[PDB]
């Protein structure tokens, strides 16, 4: 990034060889960048506006009967409530453009609105980041909600909290979403591995729900050949098949003659999908780092609303992309800032898993999406 | 009904096999948007070159 | 530790306690007696041992206690243990430390027979007149 | 349980499974399980197994056998159970209740402590339970050696729950 002082002698020309400088910027004074319509999107099928700042979340004990007898009477039986919580992060942005006298009095208009339009552009960059980061981050963190400190979380990750007992199966501490493959490439274990991890907290097909998985292409010309029986990488064996979408040319089907069933939809949310493995749809995700495959729950009983909560302050006056006027007035200097206000956290801890293709050690959050690491 | 799709076959000639990409969707529609970017202008007519390469 | 079968006629009675009992000792089971005063307190009083107690929250001196004689805890394990994971020993015979006011299995001539377990969490109280052995040999 | 239909819908006609022996039979999926490809246009032979049964959700079938995850199952072992047909009309097991319908149902009852300073109140249940069709059902404990073991959550007298 270039930054200081926009100044007298960053006004290149009035005019070179009959264009004017001006009309050069009129041309940026609308654009928008067809990577940040996508990030923007991605943003929208994966949040939610956090209405509640905190979520409790209640259960009871249990108990049985006993054996009757003749004369006496029975053993009292009583329980006791009890609860986790979780809250969502909140945290503050600023941007600012700040101009000599000489600047402003020369400078073409049409600079000043594209200046604003690339502002505009970088909010929608840091939402994305943020959301991101909230998924790949792997780290607890806390809030404060009316001053009282709270936990924020990501997925599983090996802590304390224990998972809700679910058909019968129940889990310890120490439970993970975050997941290394232990091999240098994918296998359908993996895949089947990291699926079932969802589907053993409810987020089934009988509740209802689809999983998807984004990946990363390097990922998906592994994925697309797995077929049922036969040897895939590190010496597994694919328990399922790959079958490719309605969409996708018939010159890439297998050396086979029939399909029992059905093939997948070409396309979820305007994506386009390339088949699905397990029940689950493969997507090839533009902005997914090499190694790393993402699994998400969506649309049953459970997970009904999206995995990340934003939320945003409980004043309007607070909330959107906001103009403040700046503190160096009209001359030799001024300035002008832009700030943006919203936090992240994950309520649903267990509807998404993110395994790391590695062959050995624990998981590493991709740099790009690592808290502190920078904003986009 | 039966549950069993008979899948396609090839038909003395086949259309090439090509991967289209959420990504390479990105790609195309950038760039018949960077097709904007051009000003239409006075030529060499001008008594300077300093544009020119 | 925790009362489940108390009957308030000749099963137990109202005393009133000597000191403050804290929430440490809350959900453990004391044998106790009667001071020179006619207040509880853990072990033998002037009385020997009279019955046992246990509360569900700590209490101040002064207030009014239901020591139980003959009934049944629940949830039940020796006072050395921690309340609602530690448990007795199945049939077996347990004893209170007449100047601790402390309950477990190990017999001793200068102990006070407080009940036996049916079951490793329920002590059917009935306490004992006097001590195991008065006149050892 | 999910341990043991994982190893059998894996089973195919004269392929090899776990302990040497070869499938007289393949698994064939129901419809709505995860699709599949087959070498053949025509594929299936005989007629697909139905997605689901009484409610319950089926994996597909077996040697005409429908097999169901059943999560109440304990791990290393299988209930196979007739049902329908000339024979099996009944269900397997019979569930005895008082013949006055006075002592029939879940009953609350008073309780002997009444106001102050205790109160008592009880609930009471009387059943029981036996199997008339001993013929109607097989059950199946994957171990390697010895006697069969009842399951330890289903010893009777082990416990109420």
């Amino acid at each position: 990034n270039q930054g200081g002082y926009n100044t007298a002698g960053d006004i290149k020309y009035k005019t070179a060889d009959g264009v004017s400088y001006d009309s050069l910027w009129n041309l940026f004074s609308n654009v928008t960048d067809e990577w940040n319509k996508h990030k923007s999107k991605m943003v929208q099928l994966m949040t939610f506006p956090v209405t509640n700042q905190t979520e409790k979340v209640p259960r009871i004990g249990q108990f049985g009967f006993e054996k009757a007898s003749e004369f006496g009477v029975p053993e009292s039986k009583r329980t006791e409530l009890s609860f986790y919580q979780l809250a969502y992060d909140f945290e503050d942005y600023d941007l600012a453009f700040r101009y000599t006298w000489k600047f402003l009095r020369d400078a073409p208009s049409s600079q000043i609105k594209a200046y604003h339009n690339q502002a505009l552009q970088a909010d929608a960059k840091l939402i994305h980041r943020k959301v991101m980061e909230a998924i790949f981050d792997n780290r607890e963190r806390e809030a404060d909600i009316e001053g009282l400190p709270y936990k924020v979380y990501p997925l599983y990750n090996g802590d304390n909290m224990i998972p809700p007992e679910y058909n019968g199966t129940t889990f310890s501490t120490g439970h993970n979403h975050y997941l290394v493959s232990g091999g240098t490439k994918i296998d359908s274990a993996d895949v089947e591995m990291a699926a079932d991890h969802i589907r053993e907290h409810g987020y089934t097909e009988e509740n209802g729900t689809q999983l998807i998985a984004f990946a990363h292409k390097a990922e998906i010309q592994e994925v697309r050949r797995f077929r049922f029986g036969q040897t895939n990488n590190n010496s597994a064996v694919a328990n399922y098949d790959f079958v490719q979408s309605q969409g996708e040319s018939p010159l890439y089907l297998p050396n086979a003659d029939g399909l029992l069933g059905k093939q997948p939809q070409s396309m979820w949310k305007g994506l386009r999908v390339k088949g699905s493995y397990d029940d689950v749809l493969w997507i090839e995700e533009p902005t997914m780092p090499a190694g790393y495959v993402l699994f998400l729950a969506t649309g049953g009983t459970l997970a009904q609303q999206n995995l990340v909560g934003l939320r945003e302050h409980e004043d309007a006056a607070w909330r959107g992309l906001r103009q403040i006027p700046g503190n160096q007035t009209r001359y030799p200097l001024i300035d002008s800032f832009y700030q943006r206000s919203f936090g992240t956290g994950i309520r649903q801890r267990g509807g998404a898993v993110v395994l790391q293709i590695k062959a050995s050690g624990t998981y590493d959050i991709p740099t790009k999406w690592t808290n502190g690491g920078g904003f986009e | 009904a039966k549950g069993v799709k008979k899948l396609p076959k090839r038909k003395g000639t086949n259309p090439i096999p090509r991967d289209k990409w959420n990504s390479d969707d990105i790609a195309r529609r950038q760039l018949e948007q960077d097709q904007k970017l051009h000003l239409t202008t006075k030529g060499p007519h001008t008594g300077t070159n300093d544009s020119f390469k | 530790a925790r009362y489940d079968k108390y009957n308030p006629y000749g099963g137990g009675f109202r005393a009133p306690l000597a000191a403050d009992w804290t929430d440490a000792d809350a959900g453990k089971l004391y044998a106790v007696g009667i001071n020179n005063v006619g207040a509880v307190v853990k072990g033998a009083g002037q009385s020997g041992v009279a019955g046992v107690l246990v509360l569900t929250k700590g209490a101040k001196a002064g207030s009014i206690v239901d020591v139980m004689k003959f009934g049944e805890v629940v949830e039940f394990g020796p006072t050395s243990g921690t309340p609602g994971t530690d448990f007795g020993a199945a049939g077996t015979a347990y004893y209170a430390d007449t100047s601790t006011g402390a309950i477990n299995s190990t017999s001793g001539e200068a102990k006070v027979k407080v009940g036996h377990t049916v079951g490793a969490q329920r002590l059917i109280v009935a306490v004992a007149d006097g001590v195991v052995d008065p006149s050892p040999a």
